[PDB]
């Protein structure tokens, strides 16, 4: 369960990425492509190069569904809802790659907050993304 | 796999009693029940709403057959599975495109199956036996994916 | 989020194990030191043969919970409250460990009720097992 | 495991920047912070109430340049991982009774911390690289385990 010192630090954290959200969505999916290849098994319809139009624009998605979990950190459940309807009736990622995502989401943090990443954040912001992935994968079955 | 002499052997004394198309279906059809997301794949066969439906399922139990014959085919082969099933490893990456943690989660369900079917035969040690071959199986399966 | 269907498969199931859960527990824990040799990892002090008086001991204990979580699954977390605070501030068993121990009770069960596990049953457990490992790990972080 | 020769010499150039006693301190530190129950094993390391306590803690920060020392020295065979570091492996089962999965959670620290401390030359496939690296060296430690 996110404290309350967790939801003050991941919306510090994501407020300082700011504008740059979309961005850091299409760079957090690129290495996650890179480092964990299985992942690509559910984006068969994608260019996945480096700069391809479709990453570029599930990145902003990713990142806007993030930016609208930390405005509803307190009721993500909800907040989310028609996303978790998504994953777990249509898309059917399995779990795991969730924390896949993460562990690069968490990194792309990372490499563009020298300051803001200390390692409280790191820890807020792992349990975060954490939720997030619990969430959206709450109606799998 | 790495399993010692005995443990080879008692994979292979177990799965001389094994029925692979009654198992097969039964542990493909367990996956969809269990775990519904992995139902991703099989679209074209039709009804696979409830547990019922997709248990007495035809295409469910065809598939089965092919999938655990093609397992039974590598037990013969535990000195080199990833030769084995290269070829299968490399179709299911670049033309199925199956995310690997499938080939796991089914490994779950077939130990359950022989669990059920073989009641107390499957004591601890023949189940740990078949936890390395599951998951040398998935470790092939997996190994071709880039 | 166990449906009044799984409630009602998870009772009947462990209803049927009754008097041999403790039996059914220590048989779970071997099927798990031996097909995933990590988790003796935390048991150093434990002799870990077949038959052993801790193993039979805390088989009864580890099923004894069982039996208390299915008897209050409408209120788990309550239920489970010093066992969650228990693995979170002292045991620290790594989460990875309590998917091992659910598929090894779940093999256990299946090995034990012919009739009881059918493929609805089997996934009601395993959602079950899941559940109480989600409410054992509640509190880590 | 199997780097191709550019990452391997990606790898080597990052690491040549990296001081090691402090990140080790640095990583170790985080995941005593990040996964708090990894806080088992060092009961004797004195306070690790807070994150500027585990940080600043003076035994965390000495265990930590042993524990990054030792896996510097194996980025020297990285073409024998299992082998070089058997006997660690062996070390960890058998004497600390520490479970493999934390040197997985490590590796995840290790990565964010190479992240965090380099930047944006910290590039998704020199990640990549490093993921491999940190795989390699839990499995390689994971290895003896029984
Ligand atoms: C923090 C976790 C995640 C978030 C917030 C997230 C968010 C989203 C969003 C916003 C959409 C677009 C929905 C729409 O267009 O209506 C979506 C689509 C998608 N997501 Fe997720 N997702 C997450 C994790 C994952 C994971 C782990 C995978 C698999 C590696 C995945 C695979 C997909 C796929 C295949 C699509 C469809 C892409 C397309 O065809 O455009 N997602 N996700
Ligand atoms: C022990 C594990 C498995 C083995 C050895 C295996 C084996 C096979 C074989 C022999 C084929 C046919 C290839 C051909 O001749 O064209 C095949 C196809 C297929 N497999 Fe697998 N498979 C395994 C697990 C699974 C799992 C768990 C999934 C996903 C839930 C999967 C999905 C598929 C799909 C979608 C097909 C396409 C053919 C069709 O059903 O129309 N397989 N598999
Ligand atoms: C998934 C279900 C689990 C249940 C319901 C459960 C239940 C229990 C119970 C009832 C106790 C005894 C508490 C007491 O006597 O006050 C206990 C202790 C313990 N559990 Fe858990 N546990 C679970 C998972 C795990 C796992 C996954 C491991 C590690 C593989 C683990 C390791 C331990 C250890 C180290 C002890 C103490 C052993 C001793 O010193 O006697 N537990 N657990
Ligand atoms: C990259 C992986 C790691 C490497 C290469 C590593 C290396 C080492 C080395 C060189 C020692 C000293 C052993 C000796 O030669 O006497 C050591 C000790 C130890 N390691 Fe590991 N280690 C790793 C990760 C971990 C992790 C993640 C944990 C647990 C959170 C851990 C817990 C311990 C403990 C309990 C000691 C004993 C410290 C004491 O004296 O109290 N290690 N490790």
């Amino acid at each position: 369960v996110l404290s309350p010192a967790d939801k003050t630090n991941v919306k510090a954290a994501w407020g300082k990425v700011g504008a740059h959200a979309g961005e850091y969505g299409a760079e957090a999916l690129e290495r996650m492509f890179l480092s964990f290849p299985t992942t690509k098994t559910y984006f068969p319809h994608f260019d996945l190069s480096h700069g391809s139009a479709q990453v570029k624009g599930h990145g902003k998605k990713v990142a806007d569904a993030l930016t609208n979990a930390v405005a509803h950190v307190d009721d993500m459940p909800n907040a989310l809802s028609a996303l978790s309807d998504l994953h777990a009736h249509k898309l059917r990622v399995d779990p795991v790659n969730f924390k896949l995502l993460s562990h690069c989401l968490l990194v792309t943090l990372a490499a563009h907050l020298p300051a803001e990443f200390t390692p409280a954040v790191h820890a807020s912001l792992d349990k975060f993304l954490a939720s997030v992935s619990t969430v959206l994968t709450s109606k799998y079955r | 796999v790495h399993l010692t002499p005995w443990e080879k052997s008692a994979v292979t004394a177990l799965w001389g009693k094994v029925n692979v198309d009654e198992v097969g279906g039964e542990a493909l059809g367990r996956l969809l029940v269990v775990y519904p997301w992995t139902q991703r794949f099989f679209e074209s066969f039709g009804d696979l709403s409830t547990p019922d439906a997709v248990m007495g399922n035809p295409k469910v139990k065809a598939h089965g057959k092919k999938v655990l014959g093609a397992f039974s085919d590598g037990l013969a082969h535990l000195d080199n599975l990833k030769g084995t099933f290269a070829t299968l490893s490399e179709l299911h990456c670049d033309k199925l495109h199956v995310d690997p943690e499938n080939f796991r989660l089914l490994g779950n369900v077939l130990v359950c199956v022989l669990a059920h079917h073989f009641g107390k035969e499957f004591t601890p040690p023949v189940q740990a036996a078949y936890q390395k071959v599951v998951a040398g199986v998935a470790n092939a399966l997996a190994h071709k994916y880039h």
